């Protein structure tokens, strides 16, 4: 928080929060091993 | 390097020959394996 | 400590949808041009 106890204030800026799931991936690796692309089966 | 020797990683097992390699490993990955679960490339913990 | 704020205002909570986010290495092993 900002103030240009209740008078402060933020910014400028966005979060957002997912949910997890034990499900099976497919990893692409390249000769550096940066993934490129996944399948979610 | 260049003989018959038995590493002893502190997660992995086994015997191999050390030789030099043309690969480049990332800087947090450790282990290097082949397509059917075969172990034949590890990252020395000493010298990068 | 104890005191809330004045300047809260309340959201509803909307959803917002992924294209391919959430990937990341579940192991340190480095494999090239595979399918695993």
């Amino acid at each position: 928080l900002h103030r240009s106890s209740s008078g402060w204030t933020a910014g400028a800026a966005a979060y957002y929060v997912g949910y997890l799931q034990p499900r099976t991936f497919l990893l692409k690796y390249n000769e550096n091993g940066t993934i490129t692309d996944a399948v979610d089966c | 390097k260049n003989k018959c020797v038995n590493f002893n990683f502190n997660g992995l097992t086994g015997t191999g020959v050390l030789t030099e390699s043309n690969k480049k490993f990332l800087p947090f990955q450790q282990f290097g394996r082949d397509i059917a679960d075969t172990t034949d490339a590890v990252r020395d913990p000493q010298t990068l | 400590q104890c005191v809330n704020l004045t300047t809260r205002t309340q959201l509803p909570p909307a959803y917002t949808n992924s294209f391919t986010r959430g990937v990341y290495y579940p192991d340190k092993v480095f494999r090239s041009s595979v399918l695993h």
